[PDB]
């Protein structure tokens, strides 16, 4: 199934595809795209300045939701 | 509690 | 046996307790893994380390064939 791109910007704004998301809404927005298929590949991209704490907060939300196929892009 | 990642290019 | 790669806020880097830089990291790692590319590498970093830095390190590991990466 079609991969989803999650983008985090320097302002810490976050997007699933083009949809603005936050930690509390990201899994609902993602499930709209994946129809709950946990084998869908998630590609994470971030502005060069985004820090590791932010990255890990996003990764943990995906992980606790069962989205385990993650690729980092840069 | 690790998260596995691939890097793509 | 897994290896821990640490990146600190000042961008200093370590393989185990061994200081490394991007140009020496793979030699230092091979000394621990004996070249076994299925060895798990755990990446840990200070909260303020930037994504650019993380990706420079990930790319060096990736181009060397170390593909089993866990973020901590």
């Amino acid at each position: 199934e079609k991969p989803v791109y999650l983008s985090v910007k320097a302002d810490n704004s976050m997007f699933i595809g083009n949809d603005p998301v936050t930690d509390e809404t990201m899994i609902t927005a993602l499930n709209a795209l994946t129809e709950g298929k946990k084998d869908t590949t998630i590609f994470f991209r971030a502005d060069k300045t985004v820090d590791y704490e932010t990255l890990m907060k996003v990764m943990d939300t995906l992980h606790q939701a069962g989205y385990l196929k993650i690729g980092l892009v840069g | 509690q690790p998260i596995s990642v691939t890097m793509v290019t």
